[PDB]
């Protein structure tokens, strides 16, 4: 990464606010609830090892 | 005439700090982060794998290949679209999350190239089926061809406004009927080389 | 005991050779796939803090976390790192403890670059037959040392 | 004078609380269905309101016309292309529900809304997404 | 050179009002920006914030801008053999736009993209535009820089000596 | 850089690491150069440079 | 006190994702269709929905590490009282580990971890 | 256990491991492939008949599409049927840079196989270690025939034009480079236990089955087959360079991949023998070369079948003249559409991770599959 | 039964000695120089005869159309009526389409005239499909050089063995 | 001049018509179709062990459908191997030719495309369907005689 600020430093940046503004796209077929939960509980049990 | 006209509309917003400013800042976060599809069909994709390689860097523009559709915003068309593979193509276009761009790479891409006289499965053009931002001209176009087609789509994506986001949604009309047609089951059930030594039946 | 909490902190990461459940060549995202947004900003963060908590746990466990000092030999550079307390010793056991850190922050991101990648049961046989029987000798070996101790 | 495009296109009586579901294991693999970037012709019940697809009623064709909006549609260019698809679907009966049937009709309702656009039914929408003139650039006689 | 050039290039700079004072004036301005691209999107944001439509045009294959913008003009649709050569005639550009505009629209901006590949003359031509149209500013990229830099594009068409700046 | 990023991430909003012109003469975009042959063209690549045509 | 920490962490950790969730909300589009919200089958139209039904010979290890689990639980408390005992202690938890190099040549020469 | 047990997954033509647009219809039983369909024809243009309604100097465009990273074993063999039928007779110097060309293409074509190969094993760093030597080679395609990929440079009784000034010296020393490069190679993939361990015993297919599949190239001659169109056809001039053909006696795909490598080894070898020894005179036919109307090459009433040896096997091509400038006749035998066939025979009781290892083993684009 | 935890000792070793090798082989890299050429701050000068965008000479076009048989999908279009003064072909329009030319290199190799030439632009891309399609105006501008432009830095592919 | 296998076939009394040679001197026969599935393991007893080639193609619009099958050996020691081109005609109205799969394994996909781009059934094929075109498609597209049905997709980009 050398555009995305100096030399890449606002690359990963970029990357989180992209993804903040990218459309939350949410299964037809499948379970929203378990969608929704999977990743915070994954996050939530890593986040606490800290 | 195939005439053009401006549907009606209202006053935009205007805004000193806050709506403006992240809306730029909206902008950029999208400029510098266009992951593409990882979609590959043909002979052009090579020169695709050229963009992924190190003589010619896929990663200063962030650019990171994704392969599914969820996680990519740019599907960078390389190659034919045949009559078998154009139903997929619009999906995949499909199920990737707004807002979402293409460039057509590749003269076989923007109007059929070379199989735009004789060929009879080349859908002659991906703009008859998915909305093309930039049209990339050349047969096998040069990675940093490639690249300034990508800027020529920066370009275009900085200057974005809240308003373009409600040029982005489908209208969705819909109209059903019944169409007394007969169904049949799929031929390709996936049954392939079980049991085929019994299948001789002299 | 290092090796293996090396391996298995790697696999509990997912990180390359373990990336199995998201090996992107065999499934196309894993359960990743149909996870667009900010769903995949969060598995890719919980990812990467598990990494940054694993080099953490290997820099505190198995290394010396923020000491830096070399009693047995007359080192003056580290008997003087040592000798500073106060804000000043918090600041450089914070640049020791990343330091450290980074080494196997480093070594792990050059492994997902460097290796191919496992199958799932030779995965599974790497886990249950080699870690495992290991690991048990290694604690009868601690036990066996430990028995001085007392 | 008169009414005129009388035939006033009856689409089947809405179902409610329709849920998405996908093809069965014999019956998927296959496209059943003909999307092009004006026309999608499904082999399935889709609603509006609610976006939800069923797609196991195959008793049912449900046709989109430009989803990314390109043309400016008023109600009556929607009667008369959904009176064309009727008529077309009516013609073709006895056919297979292959994609090959699908694609062909499609095509000519595609070859129609051409006609319309040439003819001056329809306009290109601008504040479109795009402006790239599919169907060709706007050009004088 | 350095200090000035290597401190901040950011896109937080107030030179807006400048540059909306400047496009006013200056009817047909000459922009050159980052090689990247991406960092013109804030200056063309509040052009398009006051009411102006945009009319992106590519100076490689605008082929004599008087009659591809400014008048009816003919062009051959590509056969590939199997159709007679067919003579179409395409609306001017410019103008077709202009008075498809709706009425709220405060004017047409023409993007003029890749700019450095006309002559002297198609920039005098695109310069003096905006004096034959008066709802018409022409906006072109003559070039790449570091940052983002405007002129009058008289000036460097060759209209008005190149002040330096 | 690991251990000093909480402090680049502020700065690097506020620089730019730009590559400059290969004359040190061009001012602005729209100036010549003097003569435009004491540039050097052609900078090779790994295979046939060395450091000092980076 | 040295666990109000821990349930202030917990709460600011479980309202992380709350946040994130809630400002891809009020900041991103929602532009569904019928198209976009079909499971993603690699282009072609999915058959089926999903489900594998694994062999039981494959899954047979789990088995083992639920009775694994349990026995390196009761392993830790052993080693935190190891210094204040002796060796007692050691001849206690020398029969847990025998037992369980024992189970693990069973699962071994059984075929149970084999796949 | 027939079916609700049993998983039939579309990896179709969106998927990173399939080259390009192939589709596996794969049923599973717990990661374990009980069997699977190959769908192909996702990149059908019909090549073949295009083929007709076009000229040779028109259709010679058309050709590098099927086989974009081996273009000159297309364009060679497309050159050399007509100027077979005809009766041409091609110079000595244009033959050697035939030889050379074509061998150059085949080490780039087993580079760009080993790319994707270790990618669909896992490792991402040998693509780019690959593409830092294919773009030298693209460099001399470039500097040669003016253009990367689609050179257009083989013609009917000859080449386009001579090799340019300065050619010969490059050329040896990207030899001399790419040597030590794929030393490199072998010293980073061949012994490594997980690459060993992904490869060592899958796919094995005997040398029986290798000749009745229809096999060719790497395939078959990784089955104890010591069968190479080269030596047996005597093409060109590989009858005067000293070479040797690369068969291994096991069928896996650990002895494809040391077939490609030893065949890149041996290639290059080619190339230097070849520029030690390269002759002088004309390189295009000065019988055949002669605003007036320009008619092309009318073929002769009678059918024809020539053979090259391509990197991923035989690649032929069945001609069938009318008297006329358009061939009545053009049928194309693609190696990799007949090499595909026996994928569902060896991925069957095989599992889903090993799919990548059997499809990279066998080298596959999917442009050359359809035509 | 010794022999066999020998063998393992010895087949655990070589592993990791191998992954050590490819670790070192992998880093090695690290003390090479990048070969990335950095668009479009840095442009590749193109070889002597790449195949680019035509140009057109629109006083030396006979209108003969060989270039039209020659093309794999007569692309060119040659508008031409005939001058009864002179009887002689009198070009009206020439257009070539980029977004369906692939840039072979046939019409201008059998052009009799040389009137049409192949030259190093690159970098073709248009937002709209329909501005591909120069006439003889677009065809006539005389590329821009990447020698000429003194922003970048051109990079040579190899050393110029001129010598 | 009668060929190799030509002589070979006389010898053991099999029907077959000789049509010549190509410009390699390869002999050219041709078996009638409801001999071929006898001949061709016959053709395999012989010694050719590879199946290089099988392809269809149009004598005349309106007119026979030829299958051609290219054969060859491989073993080892053998200086120049012997390879010989046959031709098996089948009307336009219901071509029906016996499949050598059973025989060389090598026709498995070939044979499907002879089908699916001229229309040719083979009897003895277990998986006979379209291999390249869409398995929906309705016609076959390399006959001299095909008129594609005007496809939207397929006409000029306008
Ligand atoms: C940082 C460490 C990076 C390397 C760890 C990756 C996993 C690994 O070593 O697997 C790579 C191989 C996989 O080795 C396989 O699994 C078992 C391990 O003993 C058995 O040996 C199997 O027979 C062998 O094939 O692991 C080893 O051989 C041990 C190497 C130890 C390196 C330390
Ligand atoms: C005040 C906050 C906004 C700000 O600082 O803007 C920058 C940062 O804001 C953002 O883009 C969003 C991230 C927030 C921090 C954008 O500039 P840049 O770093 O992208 O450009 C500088 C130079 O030309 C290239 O390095
Ligand atoms: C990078 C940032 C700088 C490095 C880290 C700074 C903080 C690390 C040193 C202090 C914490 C670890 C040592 C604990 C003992 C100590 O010195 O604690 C101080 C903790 O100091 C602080 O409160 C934090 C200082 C500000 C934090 C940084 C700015 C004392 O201040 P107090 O408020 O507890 O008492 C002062 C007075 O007598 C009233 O009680
Ligand atoms: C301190 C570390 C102490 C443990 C040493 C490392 C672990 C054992 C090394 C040997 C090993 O990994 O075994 C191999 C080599 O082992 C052999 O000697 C092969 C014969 C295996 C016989 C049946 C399994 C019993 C093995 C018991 C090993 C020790 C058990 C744990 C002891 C703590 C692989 O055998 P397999 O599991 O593939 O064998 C099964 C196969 O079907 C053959 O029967
Ligand atoms: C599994 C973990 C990774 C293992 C392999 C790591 C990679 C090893 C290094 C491979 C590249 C060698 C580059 C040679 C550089 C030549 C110039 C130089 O400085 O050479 C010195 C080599 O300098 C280095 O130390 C190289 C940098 C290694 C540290 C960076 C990698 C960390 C992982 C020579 O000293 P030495 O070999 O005795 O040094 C090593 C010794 O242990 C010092 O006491
Ligand atoms: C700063 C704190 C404030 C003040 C707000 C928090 C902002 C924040 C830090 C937001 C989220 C940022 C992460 C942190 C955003 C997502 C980053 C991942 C983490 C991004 C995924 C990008 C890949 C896409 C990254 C790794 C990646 C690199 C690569 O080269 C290849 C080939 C592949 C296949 C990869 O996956
Ligand atoms: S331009 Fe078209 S024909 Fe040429 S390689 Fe690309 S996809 Fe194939
Ligand atoms: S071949 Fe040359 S002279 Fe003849 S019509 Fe074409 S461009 Fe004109
Ligand atoms: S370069 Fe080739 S494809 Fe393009 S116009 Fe000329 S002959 Fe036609």
């Amino acid at each position: 990464p050398e555009y995305a600020g100096p030399l890449g430093i606002l690359q990963a940046l970029a990357d989180g606010t992209k993804l903040l503004f990218k459309e939350n796209l949410l299964p037809s077929r499948g379970d929203t609830y378990l969608f929704s939960i999977g990743p915070s509980i994954a996050v939530i049990s890593i986040l606490l090892g800290y | 005439m195939n005439s053009i006209e401006f549907p009606l509309l209202d006053q935009i917003a205007q805004n000193s700090v806050i709506s403006t400013t992240s809306n730029d800042l909206s902008n950029w976060s999208r400029l510098s982060s266009l992951w593409p599809l990882l979609y590959g069909t043909s002979c052009c994709f090579i020169e695709f794998a050229s963009l992924i390689g190190s003589r010619f860097d896929f990663d200063r523009y962030g650019l990171v290949p994704r392969a599914s559709p969820r996680q990519a915003d740019l599907i960078l068309t390389a190659g034919t679209v045949t009559m078998k593979m154009a139903p997929s193509l619009l999906r995949l276009y499909e199920q990737m999350p707004e807002p979402k761009y293409v460039i057509a790479m590749g003269a076989c891409t923007i109007t059929g190239g070379m199989f735009s006289t004789d060929s009879y499965s080349t859908v002659r053009g991906v703009d008859k089926l998915i909305p093309v931002d930039v049209y990339l001209p050349g047969c096998p176009p040069k990675p940093e061809a490639v690249i300034d087609a990508i800027t020529k789509l920066r370009k275009k994506i900085s200057r974005e406004i809240y308003e373009d986001r409600i040029k982005s949604q489908p209208k969705n009309r819909c109209f059903t009927i019944n169409h007394k047609f007969r169904v049949g089951r799929s031929i390709h059930t996936g049954n392939y080389d079980q049991a085929l030594l019994y299948k001789y039946k002299s | 005991g290092f090796i293996v909490f090396i391996i298995s902190s790697l696999a509990e990461c997912e990180r390359l050779p373990f990336d199995l459940p998201e090996a992107e060549e065999e499934l196309v995202a894993g359960y990743q796939t149909e996870y667009s947004g900010i769903k995949f900003g969060l598995f890719y963060v919980a990812s990467y803090l598990n990494l940054l908590i694993s080099s953490l746990f290997v820099t505190v466990l198995y290394l010396g976390g923020w000491n830096l000092s070399i009693p047995y030999i007359f080192i003056s550079e580290f008997f003087e790192i040592n000798k500073i307390d106060g804000v000043f010793g918090t600041t450089i056991g914070i640049f020791i403890t990343l330091a450290k850190t980074f080494l196997f922050l480093f070594i792990p991101i050059t492994t997902r670059w460097t290796l191919p990648r496992l199958r799932m049961d030779q995965l599974l046989n790497l886990g249950w037959k080699f870690l495992l029987p290991i690991s048990l000798g290694n604690l009868l070996l601690t036990t066996s040392s430990q028995l001085f101790s007392l | 004078e008169m009414k005129e495009v009388l035939k006033r296109a009856t689409p089947i009586e809405a179902q409610v609380n329709v849920k998405s579901r996908n093809l069965e294991r014999e019956y998927g693999g296959q496209w059943l269905s003909s999307v092009t970037r004006h026309v999608r012709i499904y082999a399935a019940y889709i609603d509006p309101v609610t976006c939800a697809m069923d797609q196991t009623q195959m008793d049912k064709l449900t046709l989109m016309i430009d989803p990314t909006d390109e043309f400016l549609w008023n109600d009556e260019t929607l009667n008369k292309v959904y009176v064309y698809f009727e008529e077309l679907v009516d013609h073709y009966e006895g056919a297979p529900l292959t994609e090959y049937t699908l694609r062909l009709i499609g095509s000519d309702i595609e070859h129609y809304i051409r006609k319309m656009l040439y003819e001056g039914e329809i306009k290109y929408n601008m504040n479109s997404r795009v402006l790239n003139f599919s169907m060709g650039k706007p050009r004088m006689k | 050179i350095g200090i000035r050039d290597f401190i901040g290039g950011d896109l937080v700079k107030f030179d807006l009002g400048t540059w909306l004072s400047d496009v006013e004036e200056h009817k047909a301005i000459a922009m050159y920006s980052p090689h990247e691209g991406g960092y013109e999107g804030r200056y063309l944001n509040r052009l398009r914030y006051q009411g102006y439509h945009f009319l992106d045009v590519s100076a490689r294959g605008l082929g004599d801008p008087e009659t591809t913008l400014t008048k009816v003009h003919p062009v051959c649709p590509p056969h590939v053999g199997k159709q007679p050569i067919a003579r179409w005639w395409f609306p001017p550009e410019v103008d077709y736009r202009l008075e498809a505009l709706p009425s709220d629209a405060k004017g047409l901006v023409v993007w003029v993209i890749e700019a450095k590949v006309l002559s002297k003359a198609e920039l005098q031509f695109l310069a003096m535009l905006p004096s034959l149209r008066p709802k018409v500013r022409v906006i072109a990229e003559c070039g790449n820089w570091r940052k983002v830099m405007w002129k009058p594009l008289k000036e460097i068409a060759g209209l008005v000596p190149l002040q330096e700046a | 850089v690991f251990i000093f990023f909480p402090g680049i991430l502020v700065w690097a909003p506020f620089l730019n690491f730009r590559k400059f012109p290969r004359d040190p003469t061009m001012k602005y975009p729209w100036s010549k150069p003097e003569n435009p042959s004491e540039v050097k063209g052609g900078f090779l690549k790994y295979p046939w440079a060395t450091i000092e045509d980076y | 006190y040295e666990y109000d920490i821990f349930w202030a962490f917990l709460i600011i950790s479980s309202v992380i994702p709350i946040l994130a969730f809630l400002f891809s909300g009020i900041l991103a589009p929602i532009s569904k269709g019928p198209e976009k919200l079909s499971s993603y089958e690699s282009g072609i139209e999915p058959m089926g929905d999903a489900w594998l039904q694994f062999r039981i010979r494959y899954y047979m290890f789990a088995l083992v590490f639920v009775v694994f689990d349990v026995e390196t639980v009761f392993l830790y408390p052993w080693a935190m009282s190891f210094d204040i005992l002796g060796v007692s202690v050691f001849i206690e938890a020398l029969i847990f580990v025998l037992i369980l190099i024992v189970g693990l040549v069973y699962a071994w020469r059984k075929g149970a971890l084999e796949w | 256990t027939t079916r609700k047990d049993l998983m039939i997954v579309n990896m179709g033509p969106h998927h990173p491991s399939m080259h390009g647009v192939l589709r596996l219809i794969v049923t599973l039983d717990g990661e374990d492939v009980i069997d699977c369909e190959p769908i192909v024809g996702y990149l059908h243009r019909g090549m073949e008949k295009i083929a007709e309604n076009r000229t040779i100097i028109q259709y010679l465009p058309y050709v590098t599409r099927w086989d974009y990273l081996a273009t000159m074993f297309t364009e060679a063999i497309t050159v050399n049927g007509p100027e077979q039928l005809g009766n041409i007779q091609v110079p000595k110097r244009a033959s050697y840079i035939r030889v050379i060309m074509l061998e150059l293409s085949r080490i780039a074509s087993h580079l760009l196989w080993l790319g994707p190969f270790m990618a669909d094993i896992g490792a991402q760093t040998p693509f780019f270690y690959i593409l830092r030597e294919r773009e030298l080679i693209y460099d001399l395609f470039e500097a040669a025939t003016g253009m990367r990929m689609m050179h257009n440079y083989f013609r009917i009784g000859g080449v386009a034009a001579d090799l340019p000034y300065g050619w010969i010296d490059k050329c040896l020393d990207f030899c001399d480079y790419f040597l030590i490069g794929l030393t490199e190679y072998q010293k980073l993939i061949t012994r490594n236990p997980i690459f060993l361990e992904r490869v060592e015993n899958v796919g094995i297919i005997g040398g029986e089955e290798a000749i009745n599949w229809g096999l060719s190239g790497p395939m078959l001659r990784a089955s104890g087959i010591q069968w190479d169109l080269r030596k047996v056809d005597h093409y060109e001039c590989y009858d005067e360079f000293d070479w040797e053909v690369q068969w291994q006696k096991e069928g896996d795909s650990l002895a494809r991949y040391l077939i490609r490598i030893g065949e890149m080894a041996e290639s290059v070898k080619i190339i230097q023998q070849a520029l030690e020894g390269i002759p002088g005179g004309p390189y295009e036919n000065l019988e055949i070369r002669r605003k007036k109307p320009s008619p092309a090459f009318e073929l002769s009433k009678q059918e024809l079948y020539v053979r090259v040896e391509a990197p991923k096997g035989e690649l032929g091509i069945f001609l069938i003249g009318d008297q006329s400038v358009f061939p009545w006749r053009w049928k194309i035998r693609p190696p990799g559409f007949i090499n595909l066939q026996i994928l569902p025979q060896l991925v069957k009781k095989m599992k889903l991770a090993d799919i990548m290892t059997i499809l990279g083993s066998i080298d596959i684009i999917m442009g050359e599959v359809d035509r | 039964m010794v022999t066999g935890f020998i063998n393992y000792g010895q087949q655990t070793i070589r592993a990791a000695r191998y992954i050590g090798q490819s670790f070192m082989i992998t880093l090695s890299h690290a003390n090479r120089l990048p070969v990335t050429i950095q668009y479009p701050y840095e442009k590749l000068i193109t070889s002597e005869r790449f195949r680019g965008r035509i140009h057109f000479e629109f006083d030396k076009c006979i209108a003969c159309e060989v270039c039209v048989r020659a093309c794999p999908i007569d692309l060119p279009v040659v508008d031409w009526k005939l001058e009864t003064d002179i009887r002689k072909k009198r070009l009206l329009n020439y257009s070539i389409d980029f977004g369906i030319c692939i840039f072979c290199g046939n019409c201008v190799e059998y052009c009799p005239t040389n009137c049409l030439s192949m030259t190093e632009e690159y970098e073709l891309s248009t937002y709209d499909r329909h501005e591909l399609n120069y006439n003889q105006i677009a065809l006539g501008r005389l590329p821009i050089s990447i020698t000429d432009d003194y922003t970048i830095r051109t990079i040579l592919n190899s050393p110029q063995t001129k010598e | 001049m009668q060929g190799r296998l030509s002589a070979w076939l006389v010898k053991h009394g099999l029907v077959h018509r000789s049509l010549g040679f190509d410009y390699q001197g390869i002999e050219t026969l041709q078996i009638k179709p409801e001999d071929w599935h006898s001949i061709a393991v016959i053709l395999y007893v012989y010694g050719y062990n590879y199946l290089r080639s099988q392809c269809a193609y149009d004598v005349a619009p309106g007119g026979l459908l030829a299958s051609v099958y290219h054969l060859t050996r491989i073993e080892y020691g053998v200086d120049q191997p012997e390879e010989v081109c046959i031709k098996v005609f089948a009307p336009r109205r219901n071509p029906r030719i016996p499949s050598v799969f059973w025989v060389w394994k090598s026709a498995d996909f070939q044979e499907r495309e002879s089908y699916d781009m001229f229309g040719i059934s083979y009897d003895n094929h277990p998986r006979l369907k379209r291999i390249l075109m869409p398995e929906s498609w309705i016609g076959w597209p390399l006959r001299k005689d095909y008129i594609v049905p005007n496809f939207y997709e397929i006409q000029d980009a306008y």
